[PDB]
């Protein structure tokens, strides 16, 4: 199985500053020019909400403060400028192969 | 709009079984695979399995083969998950989610979650 | 190359819905405007709006860009046949293989014949295909939802038509002749075609084929083709200049009661005399295929790229 390691497990960022979350896969999730990596935002009591699919594609109606980059094994979720509604746990998830796997998650707290 | 609606919270006794439903509307049910995901309290998301509602073909996480069984009803646009031999390790929120294989290959629509508490 | 009845649409808002029309000539008009592909995208892939803005069906992309059959506005593609109820263009699933070769980048719809059917891929609002064809990434240029026809890609040189069915025994015979012409082929689009000790990985495979209405297509190397013009009612469309296709009632009346205007062929076989006018759809006719000593009138005939595994001994 493809193991995903997120870092940091927890992070605190001041309003208006930049949050940078990392995800490293144990194998490449690239195939024919796309990177099969997704990012989810989850607030307590609600389901995950898709933010970024395929490393860098913004889902419709997701604000442009969110962006993603990376290729192969090393991926980045950026939030800038961080706002109050951004407090949540962010998950990465690979769609390269069966079984789908998820990272452990990164809790973003506001300063 | 796509929408997925799960059945309500469930209290069940150890050694029993439970069946959860997920009702899809707003798109053609059999076009897309339906995924199921477990989330223990405070913990991370785990994949359980998926089902192809067009023909009933399934694939399971090895961790849940024999524990979980996936079915659908095409006529009523509903996916089911049967959990058996419940222990306290099965108490979690369970999600269904539609995967858009050739769009985003992501789970872009989720049900609200079904809380399952295993206790006497 | 020009349309059959109706010049290209000029849509106004992406949210207008598309009516079901009962008349043959009205359906042909929807097809000239790619109303049917727009409808397919709305039904299957969370798309809002239309494809074919201004250019219509005559301006779609073909993968072998050298394409003979689109030079005839009247020959039917698989999507065209799907709108008329002759077959279903299914939504692609993960096991369906995207063929290499086409320029997928930026396409919003594409379709290809498979060994056992017809399969299509669509994109949601604000999206278009990556260069592998495998995903739909964001594309600000498609945000209006009224997209040109070059965003529509039809793979293959294909003609579809009404078929005369054949008995199952005849199919099994044709299937046997195909197997002996292609001894080297094990699977086509994941379907067992010949029995094989060991097989290569799937490879692109250009081949002539015909759909004769059973479980899969008959692929062909050595075969003959012939066109017969038959002047049946489906070969004529009826319109009123400056107003588009006539209604269903007006069309049946024109084609039964011989009391409308027409060109030479329509008057000659149907009779004529404010009123509607009916004339000949531009095509060579119906295709008839000679293969293995038989003649067959298939539902679809064409040349087109599939995926196949070859034997390794």
């Amino acid at each position: 199985d493809i193991v995903l390691t997120q870092s940091p497990a927890s992070l605190a960022v001041s309003l208006g500053q930049r949050a940078t979350i990392s995800c490293k896969a144990s194998q490449s999730v690239d195939y024919a020019g796309d990177s099969y990596m997704n990012w989810y935002q989850q607030k307590p009591g609600q389901p995950p909400k898709l933010l970024i699919y395929a490393a860098s594609n913004l889902e419709s109606a997701i604000p442009a403060r969110f962006s993603g980059s990376g290729s192969g094994t090393d991926f980045t979720l950026n939030i800038h400028p961080v706002q109050e509604e951004d407090a949540a746990t962010y998950y990465c998830q690979q769609s390269y192969e069966d079984p789908r796997t998820f990272g452990g998650g990164t809790k973003l707290e506001i300063k | 709009e796509v929408q997925l609606q799960q059945s309500g919270p469930e209290l069940v006794k150890p050694g029993a079984s439970v069946k959860v439903s997920c009702k899809a509307s707003g798109y053609s049910f059999s076009d897309d695979n339906m995924y199921w995901v477990k989330q223990s309290h405070g913990k991370s998301l785990e994949w359980i399995g998926y089902i192809d509602p067009d023909n009933g073909g399934t694939s399971y996480n090895q961790k849940f083969k024999g524990k979980a069984t996936l079915t659908v009803d095409k006529s009523s646009s509903t996916a089911f998950m049967h959990l058996n031999s419940l222990t306290s390790e099965d108490s979690a929120v369970y999600y269904c989610a539609r995967e858009d294989y050739y769009g985003s290959r992501a789970m872009d629509y989720w049900g609200q979650g079904t809380s399952v508490t295993v206790s006497s | 190359t020009g349309p059959i009845i109706c010049a290209g649409p000029i849509h106004s808002n992406k949210s207008a819905d598309i009516p079901h029309l009962l008349g043959y000539s009205e359906k042909i008009c929807q097809i000239d405007r790619l109303i049917h592909v727009s409808s397919w995208l709305r039904n299957h892939s969370q798309f809002q709006g239309y494809v074919g803005q201004r250019g219509g069906r005559s301006q779609v992309s073909y993968y072998p860009a050298e394409n003979s059959y689109s030079r005839w506005s009247g020959l039917l593609s698989p999507c065209d046949a799907d709108w008329l109820g002759m077959l279903v263009v299914k939504k692609a699933k993960g096991s369906d293989m995207i063929v290499p070769g086409p320029s997928y980048k930026g396409k919003v719809f594409f379709e290809r014949p498979t060994f056992d059917g017809y399969v299509g891929w669509g994109c949601g609002s604000g999206k278009s295909r990556t260069e592998s064809g495998e995903l739909c990434s964001s594309d600000s240029r498609t945000s209006s939802g009224l997209l040109p026809s070059d965003r529509v890609l039809w793979i293959g040189d294909v003609a579809c038509q009404p078929m005369t069915p054949i008995p199952e025994e005849t199919f099994l015979e044709l299937k046997s002749f195909s197997q002996s012409e292609f001894p080297d082929i094990c699977k086509i689009d994941g379907i067992v075609f010949n029995q094989c000790e060991g097989e290569s990985l799937p490879q692109p495979f250009d081949v002539a084929w015909m759909d004769v209405g059973h479980s899969h297509k008959i692929i062909m190397r050595e075969h003959k083709t012939k066109w017969v013009q038959e002047s049946s009612s489906k070969d004529f469309v009826c319109y009123k200049e400056g107003t588009g296709p006539c209604s269903e009632s007006e069309e049946k009346t024109c084609k039964t009661s011989g009391s409308c205007r027409g060109d030479m062929q329509f008057c000659k076989v149907a009779g004529c005399e404010a009123k509607c006018r009916c004339s000949l759809v531009h095509k060579p006719g119906e295709v008839v295929v000679s293969y293995g000593g038989m003649r067959v009138r298939p539902k679809c005939y064409g040349f087109s790229r599939m995926m196949a595994t070859l034997e390794v001994s």
